[PDB]
């Protein structure tokens, strides 16, 4: 409970912030201009995504296996 | 030697079991052969000359309470059968029910792959797939395993015993047939029509979609030219094997003189007292084709090679009309009446 | 919970015998070589 | 369609062929087939372990308190000992056979039917598949072969699902219940039944 | 009858005289046999349909159990009970064998399913077979009951418990096939009896043997007092 | 197959003795790597099968284990004991020199031939009877050798690991230890 237990407590939270933010950027990625939906955040869409970070360890680990957590050689532009 | 058959199902898939019983009583002479079937099926064994006495245990439920289970085993075992040949496609649970009956030769059917393919070690001569579609092919494995398998007994002992040869006791032949006939019009010169509606008529356990019924309009169109002409001039027998007191009030084959009867699977005599019969694929087909009884079978299409093997019964008497559309409730009813008007 | 449970038990105590008897009755079954084999197995194991 | 949330509509992918399809997966955790296909077994294996698991926790403490028999608490069972049982070896032993049975099941889902065509005799027939991935009934795994594989599968699996779903919750109860009460599960029930309005989780804290 | 008598006469002497020391290592051994002998010799006996084979199972495969059931538990206070049980078993076995020989010769079959209706055709033979069969079952007023009883009462009096309980349980189990064949005797369903008992011209030596061997399966069980007083003087 | 349910890595299509679809690290991608591995495999098999009974049977007699039978060389005045008998040449530099020249030369005789099939199956003077007569039997003869040889290597691994876990032990001494109380003497007690 000095380092390891608080440490795991952080790593759970840190992904939750990380995993949610990733979902939103992907979610708004397919729009006319994703620029506008990030300086003016869509609150409702960020509300139906805010809990999906409760299960990020499960969800991500499936992405890694399925191979959608990363891309390969298509980097800039698209 | 004693033998027990455990044939399953209702009527149409049990009336076809007579060839197997005759082959048993022919191969091993002087054999007491009993049978256990379902309540609706046991009704068929009231017209035969081989079985000793029937019984009723297995509609083959899932639960059946474990006192009616034991007592059934407690009556199969305590008569010491020798070869309990079976049906109903035993897997690995129903095989134990045969096995505990301490006989000598347990022969039956089994599931190919489904329902726990299994088939167990404690059996003998397990064979072909399950759903038992074709008729007069039927138990086709059985009419080969009981054929010359063993010994100097002659070459295959009369391969597939003559087709259905059901007999009628003269008591039932006279009294009940007469009473029900003369209730309404009766001359022994009428025509039976069977396929009407759907409660428990025969249902054939295998036809599936067609032959269950006709919309009773085709039946009216047929019947209006059946008695037309001095050929019969009697026949208005819609012969509803239903709760037809729930249907007789709607015989749009106008209720003027369209008679009606309620029957168990006893109607074999009523067929034998008719002047023909016109019906869909049902027990009436096999029953009429058993005797001479020129029949007219109207099932969907090309199922003849499954449900009607003796295409020429006596003189190509029993004729069959198919449906080019495939669905039974569309036929050249005009040509149907053309064919029917001759008999 | 009367027929399905306690009747089930009071029959399965009299039904499991009907199965066990015929089950252990269908091992060996002739073939004197098998008789002598199963007669030697017990002699050998009993030496412990 | 009688979902879990009356007003809410069920999601589009939980069509309903899976038994216990009460349109409930809010977090978007099953919107990919290969995901969803592998998730169903988890609920099937979890629930079955959670059906027996609660009974072992439940029944053992029930018989002990009444006095018919005597056993330690499931909480206290981990350190129990009678003879010839090093908890070292048992772990290895249990890991072995469970490792054996778990994998061959895993190979079944990975490759259906590629589990019953091999050399080893006398058993190479039953462990094929039940014809439904999560139900490997065969004439050894269903020694009372009592299934038709289609009809009741809608109406009986739905019992085993809603049975399990409840049972998985119940076990989660004891873990927390033992975590706070320091006592047995029935003890928790017996205590609360005594003074319900004073024996509550509000008082337990 | 005589193979079992001679073998059980040789066994006690060959195991008690030169094997003083090894008691605790063969007392157990014989027990392992008995606990099996009175089980595997009964289960199969249920499923039988032949008379001779069912008799082999029941009257030998099992009944060679409770004889031994005291050889292990013997401080010379039990051998009398072995002698008495052998004297009972000889008679209660020769009776049913005489009845079986007589009926088989008179008809020409062995399988159980042909003994139906035999009570109506000839009731004396059916009765004198039912008596011996029930005695083998071990019912109170008969002799087999008192045999098994005095075999247990001296054998529970010697400490060992997990052999008397099994004996009583397998006796209860053995009641089954005895009552089965008995039920098959008493019947009147004319259309069931095979044409074997139907042609049975009912009717010296075999009659005499069967009738003087069957009353010795009912009287000594109640008159075992002098037999017991006689069997107590055995030191070997 | 070793793992019923996995597809064969394309380069293992039987076509070899003792080949059951097991190459998870793809070590045998290169056929040249593939063939040389077979050599090392059969050799590591061949030596191991010799060495295991030579580790055990001495322990089955009054002789010391496979560890004690190397110990006199540690002390400077070491002299060996074969069947307990102090062989004169048992001093370490003596056997070492005899070991080096003989092992190298014969093993160099291996390194100087490239059939390459004979580099696995020389036979001939190494088959004084000629079991290779029946090609069917000889092909199965390799199988027995391969599977037994693989069996030996594992037994060798067990012997050595049991020594690190239990210094100064014998495999039969280890075996009997388990044989006392199998349920309290196991690999469970190491970790
Ligand atoms: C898989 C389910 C499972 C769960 C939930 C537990 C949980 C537990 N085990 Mg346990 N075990 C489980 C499986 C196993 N255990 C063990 C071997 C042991 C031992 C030796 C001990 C436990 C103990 C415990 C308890 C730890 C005390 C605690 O958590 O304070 C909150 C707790 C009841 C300890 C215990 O019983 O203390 C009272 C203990 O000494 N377990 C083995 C064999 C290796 C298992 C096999 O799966
Ligand atoms: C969704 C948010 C998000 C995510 C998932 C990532 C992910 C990543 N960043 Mg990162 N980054 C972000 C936002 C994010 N970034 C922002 C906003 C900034 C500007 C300050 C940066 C600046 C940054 C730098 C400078 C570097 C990374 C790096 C990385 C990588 C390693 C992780 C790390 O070092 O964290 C870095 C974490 C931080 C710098 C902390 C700031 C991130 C903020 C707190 C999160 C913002 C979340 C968002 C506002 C919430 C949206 C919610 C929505 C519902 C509205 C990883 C790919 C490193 C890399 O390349 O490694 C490979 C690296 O060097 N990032
Ligand atoms: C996942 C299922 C599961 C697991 C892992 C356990 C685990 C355990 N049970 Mg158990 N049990 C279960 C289900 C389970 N139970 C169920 C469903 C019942 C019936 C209600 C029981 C009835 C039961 C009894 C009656 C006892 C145990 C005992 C035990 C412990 C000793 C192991 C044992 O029984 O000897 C080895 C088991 C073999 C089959 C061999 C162990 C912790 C014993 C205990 O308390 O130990 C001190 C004990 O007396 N169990
Ligand atoms: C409760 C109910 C209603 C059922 C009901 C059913 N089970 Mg099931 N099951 C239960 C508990 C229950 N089971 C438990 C506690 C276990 C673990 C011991 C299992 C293990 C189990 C297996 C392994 C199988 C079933 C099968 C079946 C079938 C039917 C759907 C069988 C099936 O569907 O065969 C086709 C099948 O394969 N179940
Ligand atoms: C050093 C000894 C050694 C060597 C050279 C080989 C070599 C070989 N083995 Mg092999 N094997 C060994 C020990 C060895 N094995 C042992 C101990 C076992 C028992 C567990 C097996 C069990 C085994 C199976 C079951 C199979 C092989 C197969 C093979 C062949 C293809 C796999 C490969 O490239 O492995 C190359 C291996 C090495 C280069 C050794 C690396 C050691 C690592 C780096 C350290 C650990 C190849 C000729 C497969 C085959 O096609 O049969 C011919 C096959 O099906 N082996
Ligand atoms: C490559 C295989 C191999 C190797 C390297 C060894 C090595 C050794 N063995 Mg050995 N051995 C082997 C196989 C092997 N063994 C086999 C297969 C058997 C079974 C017949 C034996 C049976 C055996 C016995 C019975 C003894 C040894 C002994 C020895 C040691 C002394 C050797 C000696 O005195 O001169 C070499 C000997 C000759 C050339 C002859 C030495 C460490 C001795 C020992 O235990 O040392 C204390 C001993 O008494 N060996
Ligand atoms: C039980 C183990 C075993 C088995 C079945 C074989 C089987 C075989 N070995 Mg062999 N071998 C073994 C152990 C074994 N070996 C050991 C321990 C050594 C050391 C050798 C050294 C050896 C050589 C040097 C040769 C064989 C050869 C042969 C083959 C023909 C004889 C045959 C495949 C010969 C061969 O390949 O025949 C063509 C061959 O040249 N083996
Ligand atoms: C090749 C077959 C083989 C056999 C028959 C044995 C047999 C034995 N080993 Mg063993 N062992 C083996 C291989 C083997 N080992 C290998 C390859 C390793 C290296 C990982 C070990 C490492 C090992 C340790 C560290 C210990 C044993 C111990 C033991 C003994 C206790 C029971 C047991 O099996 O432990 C279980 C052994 C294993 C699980 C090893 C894997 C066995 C696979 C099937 C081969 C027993 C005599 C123990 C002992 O001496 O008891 C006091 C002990 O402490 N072994
Ligand atoms: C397997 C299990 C328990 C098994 C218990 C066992 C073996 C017990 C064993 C023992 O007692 C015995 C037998 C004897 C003792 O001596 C030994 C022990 C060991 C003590 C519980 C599972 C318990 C599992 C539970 C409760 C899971 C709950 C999951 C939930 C609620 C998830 C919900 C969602 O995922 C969905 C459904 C959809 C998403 O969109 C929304 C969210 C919310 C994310
Ligand atoms: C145990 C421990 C330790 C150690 C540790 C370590 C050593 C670690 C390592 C680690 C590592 C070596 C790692 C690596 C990694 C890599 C990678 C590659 C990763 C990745 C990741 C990712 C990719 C993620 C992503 C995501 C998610 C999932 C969430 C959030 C969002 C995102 C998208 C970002 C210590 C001593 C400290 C202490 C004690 C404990």
């Amino acid at each position: 409970g000095e380092f390891i237990t608080p440490g795991v407590l952080f790593l759970y939270i840190a992904g939750w912030i990380g995993w949610v933010g990733r979902s939103y950027l992907i979610a708004v990625s397919g729009e006319k201009k994703p620029a506008m939906r990030e300086i003016i955040i869509d609150v409702e869409l960020a509300a139906r995504i805010i809990p999906r970070g409760f299960i990020w360890p499960v969800a991500a680990y499936r992405e890694l296996i399925n191979g959608d957590l990363v891309v390969d050689d298509a980097d800039i532009g698209y | 030697r004693r033998v027990c058959c455990v044939v399953s199902g209702g009527v149409y898939e049990n009336v076809l079991f007579f060839p197997v019983v005759q082959m048993l009583k022919d191969r091993y002479p002087g054999v007491l052969v009993d049978v256990v079937a379902s309540a609706r099926g046991k009704q068929v064994y009231e017209m035969c000359k081989n079985v000793r006495y029937a019984n009723v245990y297995d509609p083959d439920d899932e639960w059946p309470e474990p006192a009616e289970y034991t007592h059934q085993l407690g009556v199969m075992k305590n008569r010491y059968y020798d070869m309990v040949l079976s049906t109903k496609l035993a897997g690995t649970g129903h095989a134990l029910f045969l096995f505990m009956s301490s006989a000598r030769e347990k022969v039956g059917y089994v599931y190919p792959n489904v329902n726990g393919a299994g088939a167990g070690l404690f059996l003998t001569e397990m064979f072909k797939p399950a759903t038992t579609n074709l008729a007069d092919g039927g138990y086709n494995m059985y009419q080969d395993m009981l054929e010359w398998l063993g010994r100097p007994a002659k070459g295959v002992p009369q391969q597939p015993i003559p087709p259905l040869r059901v007999s009628i006791s003269k008591k039932l032949r006279a009294v009940v047939e007469d009473k029900y006939n003369r209730a309404g019009v009766e001359k022994g010169k009428y025509v039976v029509i069977h396929g009407i509606e759907s409660d428990s008529v025969a249902n054939m356990k295998s036809r599936g979609d067609d032959d269950c019924l006709l919309p009773l309009e085709l039946w009216a169109e047929i019947a209006k030219e059946i008695s037309s002409g001095g050929n019969g001039l009697r026949p208005l027998f819609v012969m509803p094997h239903e709760r037809h007191r729930e249907e007789i009030e709607e015989i749009v084959g106008e209720e003027t003189a369209y008679l009606f009867i309620t029957t168990p699977g006893q109607l074999t005599c009523l067929i034998n007292d008719s002047a023909g019969v016109v019906a869909t694929n049902t027990a009436a087909v096999q029953l009429a084709n058993a005797r001479d009884k020129p029949c007219v079978a109207l099932f969907s299409s090309k199922e003849k090679a499954r449900l009607f093997l003796p295409y020429v019964e006596e003189r190509k008497s029993c004729t069959v009309v198919a449906s080019a559309t495939g669905k039974l409730a569309g036929i050249d009813i005009e040509a149907v009446k053309k064919a029917v008007k001759d008999l | 919970f009367d027929k399905g449970v306690i009747d089930g038990i009071t029959n399965g105590v009299g039904l499991a015998s009907f199965c066990i008897g015929e089950e252990i009755k269908y091992v060996g079954g002739g073939r004197i070589s098998s008789y002598l084999f199963f007669f030697l197995c017990y002699v050998s194991v009993f030496l412990f | 369609r009688a979902t879990w949330l009356p007003g809410l509509d069920p999601p589009a992918y939980l069509d309903g062929t899976l038994p216990g399809d009460y349109g409930f997966d809010p977090l978007g955790l099953g919107e990919q087939p290969e995901d969803l296909k592998w998730y169903v077994q988890a609920e099937l294996v979890h629930c079955r372990f959670a059906m027996a698991g609660v009974a072992g926790i439940l029944g053992t403490d029930l018989i002990r308190v009444s006095g018919i028999g005597n056993l330690p608490v499931w909480f206290e069972a981990g350190a129990t000992k009678f003879d010839f049982a090093n908890t070292t070896a048992l772990f290895f032993v249990q890991l072995l056979l469970m490792g054996f049975v778990e994998t061959k099941r895993y190979m079944d889902f990975v490759s259906p039917g590629s589990q019953a065509k091999e050399g080893t005799f006398l058993g190479i027939e039953a462990s094929l598949e039940g014809l439904q991935p999560g139900y490997p009934g065969g004439p050894l795994f269903n020694p009372m072969g009592l299934a038709k594989d289609i009809e009741n599968a809608n109406e009986v699996k739905l019992k085993e699902i809603k049975n399990g779903r409840l049972a998985m919750v119940a076990m989660l109860g004891f873990i927390v219940q033992a975590s706070v009460t320091h006592a047995g599960p029935i003890d928790n029930l017996l205590t609360h039944l005594s003074d319900p309005f004073n024996k509550n989780i509000i008082h337990a804290l | 009858v005589t193979s079992k008598v001679a073998a059980s006469a040789s066994a006690t002497r060959i195991l008690d005289i030169p094997f003083y020391f090894s008691s605790n290592e063969w007392h157990l051994l014989l027990e392992i046999l008995a606990i099996l002998s009175m089980i595997l010799g009964n289960l199969l006996a249920i499923t039988q349909t032949s008379m001779k084979r069912m008799l082999a199972y029941s009257s030998i495969g099992q009944i060679g159990y409770v004889i031994i059931g005291i050889i292990v538990g013997d401080s010379n206070d039990g051998y009398a009970s072995m002698i008495t049980y052998m004297l009972f078993y000889i008679s209660m076995n020769l009776g049913t064998f005489a009845c079986i020989v007589l009926f088989g010769l008179r008809t020409g079959t062995d399988n159980i399913r042909d003994y139906a209706g035999l009570y109506m055709k000839d009731p004396f033979l059916a009765l004198s077979l039912a008596l011996c069969l029930l005695s083998l079952g071990g019912l109170p007023p008969l002799a087999g009951f008192f045999g098994k009883l005095y075999l247990f009462w001296c054998g529970w009096q010697a400490g060992l418990y997990f052999l008397v309980s099994i004996g009583l349980l397998t006796s209860v189990l053995s009641i089954y096939y005895y009552l089965k064949i008995i039920k098959l005797l008493m019947t009147g369903r004319n259309q069931e009896i095979t044409p074997y008992v139907r042609n049975y011209r009912r009717s010296n030596s075999i009659e005499l043997s069967m009738t003087v061997c069957v009353i010795a399966s009912t009287i000594p069980g109640i008159s075992m007092n002098p037999i017991l007083a006689i069997a107590q003087d055995t030191l070997f | 197959e070793w793992f019923p349910g996995q597809p064969r890595p394309a380069h293992l299509d039987g076509s070899s003795p003792g080949d059951f679809g097991f190459d998870p690290l793809g070590l045998a991608t290169v056929p040249e790597n593939f063939e040389r591995f077979k050599e090392s495999e059969i050799y590591h098999c061949r030596w191991a099968m010799l060495c295991v009974p030579g580790v055990l049977v001495p322990e089955a007699l009054g002789l010391g284990n496979w560890v004690k039978a190397q110990e006199w060389a540690a002390l400077p005045d070491g002299q060996a004991t074969y069947l307990g008998n102090p062989v004169p040449w048992g001093n370490l530099p003596t056997i070492l020199a005899i070991e080096f020249l003989a092992i190298a030369f014969a093993e160099q005789q291996r390194t100087m031939e490239k059939d390459p099939e004979k580099k696995k199956y020389p036979g001939g003077a190494f088959d004084p009877l000629g079991f290779s007569k029946d090609p069917a039997k000889f092909e199965e003869l390799k199988l027995k050798e391969i599977k037994n040889g693989r069996l030996a290597m594992l037994a060798f691994v067990g012997f050595c690991v049991q020594q690190s876990a239990y210094p100064g032990t014998g495999p039969l001494e280890n075996l009997a230890t388990h044989l006392a109380d199998p349920w309290h003497n196991n690999i469970g007690d190491i970790v």
